């Protein structure tokens, strides 16, 4: 199965699903989990593979953001 | 010029949100949802104020 | 079987109450005022309940 670190991220993922009221789970989740807090030891985000692969992580963060924003509906009842 | 019609309405609204909320003086707070409600950043790079369950949840987290 | 239209609709405008008040959770009052809303008496005497801005002044009499 999955250990905690990775569980944290799945956790997460499955919850920005219903942050944003999606019924379903998309990439695009995961990867809002893989960049949720400036919390440096965060592979996924900070002291990462993207800033030593030479990428910026914050305009990857917008592309997430510009791509969450996409998401078709944040209806309530439907979540999750 | 004026405080505008726009804003009659928009602070006469937070008065309302005063008496719904028990408090005797307008608080910026409602001035801020009654804002919003008439506001809307409808750009496809949105803007607009995220709705009324983060904006309430936050206010009433305040300090 | 099911709440129907009727008090979906309820429980959802309670929430929107929540947004007014500040309040984290819904409250019984504003079940009710939401059921005030949209609830009547059908009698050959029909009644209604006082609108909620009066009422939520009664509301905030109670803690």
């Amino acid at each position: 199965q999955f250990t905690e670190r990775a569980l944290t991220i799945l956790t997460l993922a499955q919850k920005l699903a219903s942050d944003h009221q999606h019924p379903q789970l998309q990439p695009i989740h995961i990867l809002a989990a893989f960049i949720e807090t400036p919390e440096d030891g965060s592979v996924p985000y900070l002291q990462n593979l993207i800033e030593k692969g030479r990428y910026d992580y914050d305009l990857f963060k917008k592309v997430v953001n510009r791509n969450l924003v996409r998401i078709p509906q944040q209806q309530p009842a439907p979540a999750e | 010029i004026t405080p505008s019609y726009a804003l009659g309405k928009v602070l006469q609204d937070a008065a309302k949100i005063q008496k719904q909320q028990k408090d005797s003086f307008i608080a910026q707070d409602h001035i801020l949802f009654a804002l919003f409600n008439d506001s809307s950043i409808q750009q496809i790079f949105k803007e607009a104020q995220v709705d009324i369950e983060a904006i309430k949840q936050q206010a009433l987290e305040l300090r």
